[PDB]
DNA sequence: AAAATATCAT
DNA sequence: ATGATATTTT
């Protein structure tokens, strides 16, 4: 900022005006603006240049919201660190930044890159037998370093329990930890011998995700993140056979463990005699030399009360040394008690899978010291045109409350006010109509609730099943083999178990009578359990997204609230305030006022 | 046995890395070079064109956005009007091969409003079967059969697949329009076929040049735009003889009287000169005395052809200019490597790039020539 | 069928 | 800190 006039209009702009730099002359043809104070990129998809932009800058940024046409990253000291990780160093980054960018790169940008992309490579953890050294080749910098009281060539071994506090202050100081397994060079740990069918192939982008985790041709820790149906599956199935060592793999729900078990035989050559599921409904464990061993995370994280006959399998997980560890739905991950998954179990390679990396909290950041850096990301968009996740027209149903029970809903406390207006009778209107509309069309339709009263109310009087924490295992597998293979059983209800991790091609719309309080994720797994819908390359198909809300209430402010992802991703609501057709349907339930007061004392009743 | 994924990453943006004017005149006297050679060659004015068109299944090939039997038919309503804009004395018949037989679908007239009405029916009606060369090319033999001796026959077939499937031998059916002095021109669309070749080359008295397979959406229109022109005679081929035809005047007459041509009222018309029988349109052929009524303008519109105006050569740059302004359009030569200048040989008088383009395929006279005194 | 511990949101 | 919902065990 030197012999630049302020413009007139410069008071406008919270001091966030740029104009002191001056355009570029060939600015015609870079496709990247530079934002000096807030670090933003704005990328113009549309311009030469955009594809391996758009690549190199998720290699060097996290983004945050990509449309159509102008993307907009923003760089942090954590993406940073994922960039030099895979192979890079500043003089690349400046280099193809400066000559990206419409203007030049402002010295306070280059400060922050630079000071980050020089601690790569300087303390390093290994795990021998059941021993953690974190050890370095140089012996002067250790020596730095274990002056500290907060740790407690050179090689000593850390306590097993307190691994994870390291990881953090190495963080904290100025050398961040490096989680690198050469699994080409260690053959004491028994191998696997395990490859892909020959049928099977590995898609563009899965192959490009992989391809980072193994630029160096060493396998190395981290989280992959793909929109769901993307094939998240197959990417952890190919990284476990390309390491060759035993692979144990934690995933969010045992119906889940299943499809996993199913998912890894189909596509590789392990045979039943090196898989075994520890998993509630049996504890068989493997007993060959090496195998795949799939788990869920209650069971593992568990710590007061497991009965003996899991402490000896679990006694087993911990006992041998594990090659690779797939993280199935991290975003779990950084809750209060399952973070002990990964301290507990000693693995040299460990992966994390999910398509929503978001959470409430600000524990979502800790993932980049308990399993690794970003290694990868997909655009929503971007699959969706190529065919690999079936488009969804997302929509937003306006449903007005009448006045009989709006007038109950001011004066009830906030606890009660969730029950008046999850069953409010215009909004049970408009879900059997859309119910009853795409059923016409031959359409799968699954209607999420997250209030379990509100589900089994709506379920009853539209003759439909519904699944939830009561119905057992058996019970569950059922319900979802059949709404897959029957033609009448178009139509099954849900709750929060079936919100995440779980496939089911067959279903195609989808509606939300209810829902839990405003939570960006729930909304994104719900919507994907749609996008992998097997007739999704038919020309000129588009999947359904409903959310029913009703107006003037607090769900209004929710629903905004929880579609805040999808937004970012892409993905655009559309309001529906008038539903045509619905007046001449023969049959609307609680069309009559008595009804109507009826279902308000049965509600109210409920507290 | 270590898979792509441990090799390396592709680095893309290690491949991006950080005159014209004369390459456009370069790129120009090339082609121009093509344009260099030009002579009177003899063209027969007259002439009786069957337009054959492939509809069968090869036709619902999505190579030509929508699918070929769309853009066919499209770019025919367009030649079906260059074609009688050109040439108005001609004549023009529609066939169609589908589900291996030839249908025909419009008489051998001299209407185009007829040809295209035929023409936009074909649209809805989906192709199917396969095609048969020698069926449409027997039918084709037929009709140019009432044809006068003086007309020049021609045969525009526009193949699509690649396989004949015929009743009989095709051989013979070469070997008869070889006889019947009929010249068959075939636009392929996907790849070369040895009996078009031959059928082509036999009847073209040897030239292999009448066959040709386009290779793009954009190649299709200028090949149909070729056609539009008449095609040159071998000098063994004699044809020379009169016509008897007649000019009628226009007769503007306040009350309708019936056409001898359609036995409609119509305010207007053309009384033959010869039997005084009124005919609603020209150029035909009079419904009574069958003796063809033409205007002044419709042989005008084809002396061009008989004398083409000789292409310009490029002034070279070293040598002096006539005047620093088009002489036509008055249009500064830009100063610019190489002079944009090109004078017209007999009369010696720089033109524009605009001028050479328009004195050559609109305007049919060099503007200098006629201001010349002789 | 009842207990007890986690998780996710106020 | 509390209330739902879910999961695991006895
Ligand atoms: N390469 C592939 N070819 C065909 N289908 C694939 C491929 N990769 C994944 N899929 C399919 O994608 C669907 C969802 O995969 P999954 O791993 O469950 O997704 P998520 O990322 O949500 O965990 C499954 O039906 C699976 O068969
Ligand atoms: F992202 Be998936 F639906 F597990
Ligand atoms: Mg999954
Ligand atoms: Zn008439
Ligand atoms: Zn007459
Ligand atoms: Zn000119
Ligand atoms: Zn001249």
């Amino acid at each position: 900022p030197a012999d630049f006039v302020p413009d007139s209009v410069s008071g406008m702009f919270r001091s966030h005006d740029f104009s002191y730099l001056r355009l570029r002359p060939d600015h015609a043809s870079r496709p990247l603006w530079i934002s000096p104070s807030d670090g933003r990129i704005i990328l113009e998809s549309f311009s030469p240049l955009a594809e391996q932009a758009q690549d190199f800058l998720v290699t060097i940024a996290e983004p945050i919201s990509r449309p159509s046409h102008i993307h907009e990253y923003k760089i942090t000291a954590y993406s940073l660190y994922a960039a030099v990780s895979v192979g890079l160093e500043t003089d690349d980054i400046i280099s193809v930044l400066d000559r990206l960018s419409k203007v030049p790169v402002a010295e306070s940008i280059i400060n922050f890159i630079k000071g980050a992309t020089i601690s790569y490579g300087k303390v390093k953890l290994v795990i021998k037998h059941n021993r953690y050294f974190v050890e370095t080749t140089q012996a002067d910098i250790l020596q730095m370093l274990l002056n500290d009281s907060v740790i407690g060539v050179h090689s000593f071994e850390i306590a097993n329990e307190s691994v994870e506090v390291v990881k953090k202050r190495c963080q904290e100081i100025d050398y961040p930890v490096l989680e690198e397994y050469d699994f080409r060079n260690d053959h004491r740990n028994p191998d696997l011998d395990i490859d892909l069918k020959p049928s099977t192939q590995i898609r563009p982008y899965q192959e490009k995700s992989l391809s980072k985790m193994f630029g160096n041709g060493r396998a190395r820790s981290g989280i992959i993140v793909l929109p769901c149906g993307a094939g998240k599956t197959l990417v952890g199935i190919t990284a476990a056979c390309t390491i060759k060592k035993s692979v144990i793999v934690l995933c969010t729900s045992s119906v889940s463990v299943m499809q996993w078990r199913q998912q890894f035989l189909q596509w590789c050559t392990l045979q039943p005699e090196n898989c075994a599921v520890f998993t509630s409904d049996n504890k068989e464990m493997f007993q060959t030399e090496s195998g795949l061993v799939v788990s869920t995370y209650s069971m593992v994280a568990n710590t007061r009360n497991r009965s003996h006959d899991s402490q000896k399998v679990m006694d087993f997980l911990t006992g041998r040394e594990w090659g690779f560890i797939i993280l199935d739905e991290v975003h779990v991950v950084p809750a209060a008690m399952f973070r002990r998954v990964v301290s507990t179990i000693a693995a040299h390679a460990k992966l994390g899978l999910t398509a929503t990396l978001v959470r409430e909290d600000d524990k979502i950041g800790d993932l980049n010291f308990l399993i690794g850096p970003k290694l990868y990301e997909a655009n929503w968009m971007e699959l969706s045109q190529k065919g690999h996740i079936a488009n969804v027209q997302c929509a937003e149903v306006w449903c007005p409350m009448t006045a009989e029970f709006y007038q109950e809903y001011l004066r009830e406390t906030a606890r009660k006010r969730m029950l008046l207006y999850i069953m409010n009778p215009t909004k049970f209107q408009a879900c059997q109509f859309l119910i009853q509309y795409h059923e016409r069309r031959g359409d799968k339709i699954i209607v999420f609730s997250d209030n379990v009263y509100a589900l089994q109310e709506y379920a009853l009087k539209m003759g439909k099943p519904f699944i939830y924490g009561s119905t057992p295992q058996q019970e569950r597998m059922n319900i979802l083999q059949n709404f897959q293979y029957n033609d009448q059983i178009n139509t099954i209800f849900l709750s929060k178990v079936g919100d995440t991790s779980i496939d089911l091609p067959e279903a195609t719309c989808l509606i939300q009578i209810s829902s839990h309080y405003g939570s960006r994720r729930q909304e994104a797994q719900r919507l994907g359990r749609i996008l992998r819908a097997k007739r999704r390359n038919d020309e000129g198909f588009n999947a359904f997204f409903y959310s029913l809300v009703s107006k003037d209430t607090q769900e209004m402010y929710y629903s905004t609230k929880r579609q805040a992802f999808l937004v970012d991703q892409g993905y655009a609501f559309k309001v529906i305030t008038h539903l045509h057709g619905m007046e001449n349907i023969p049959n609307l339930a609680y069309a009559s006022p008595r009804e109507r007061r009826e279902l308000l004392q049965e509600v109210l009743l409920k507290n | 046995g270590g898979y792509a994924w441990e090799d390396e990453i592709k680095r893309s943006w290690d491949l991006v890395k950080v005159a014209s004017l004369v390459a456009s005149i370069v790129e120009a006297r090339k082609k121009r070079t093509a344009k260099k050679n030009i002579t009177p060659y003899q063209r027969g004015i007259i002439r009786s064109l069957i337009l054959t068109l492939d509809c069968s299944e090869a036709m619902l090939e999505k190579d030509l956005r929508p699918n070929r039997h769309a853009m066919i038919i499209q770019y025919a309503i367009d030649f079906v009007h260059e074609f009688f804009d050109q040439n108005p004395i001609s004549q023009m018949g529609i066939i169609i091969m589908r589900n291996g037989l030839a249908q025909l679908v419009s008489q051998v007239s001299g209407n185009p409003q007829d040809h295209i009405d035929a023409l936009k029916s074909i649209r809805k009606q989906e192709p199917k079967g396969n095609p048969s060369l020698q069926n449409a090319l027997e039918m084709a033999r037929g009709l140019l059969l009432p044809v006068p001796a003086h007309c020049t026959r021609e045969v525009l077939i526009v193949f699509g697949s690649l396989s004949t499937t015929d009743p009989g031998d095709i051989h013979q059916t070469i070997d008869s329009l070889v006889s019947e002095k009929i010249r068959v021109k075939v636009l392929g669309l996907s790849a070369q076929v040895a009996i078009c070749k031959e059928l082509c080359k036999a009847t073209n008295y040897g030239d292999e040049s009448f066959y040709k397979i386009l290779l793009d959406e954009t190649h299709l229109k200028e090949l149909f735009n070729e056609a539009v022109t008449p095609l040159p005679v071998n000098k063994i081929n004699k044809g020379f003889t009169l016509v008897k035809m007649g000019f009628p005047t226009r007769i503007f007459e306040d009350t309708p009287t019936f056409c001898s041509c359609h036995s409609k009222l119509v305010y207007g018309g053309y009384f033959c000169p010869n039997c005084h029988s009124k005919v609603c349109s020209l150029p035909t052929v009079c419904p009574c005395c069958d003796l063809m009524l033409i205007l002044s303008t419709h042989l005008a519109r084809s002396y061009h052809h008989l004398m083409p105006l000789k292409t310009f050569a490029e002034v070279p740059t070293t040598e002096k200019f006539r005047s620093e302004d088009c002489f036509s359009c008055q249009s500064r030569f830009p100063i610019l490597l190489t002079s944009s200048r090109y004078r017209c040989e007999d009369c010696k008088q720089e033109f524009c790039v605009d001028c050479d383009v328009f004195i050559h395929e609109i305007l049919h006279n060099c503007p200098g020539c006629e201001s010349k005194p002789v």
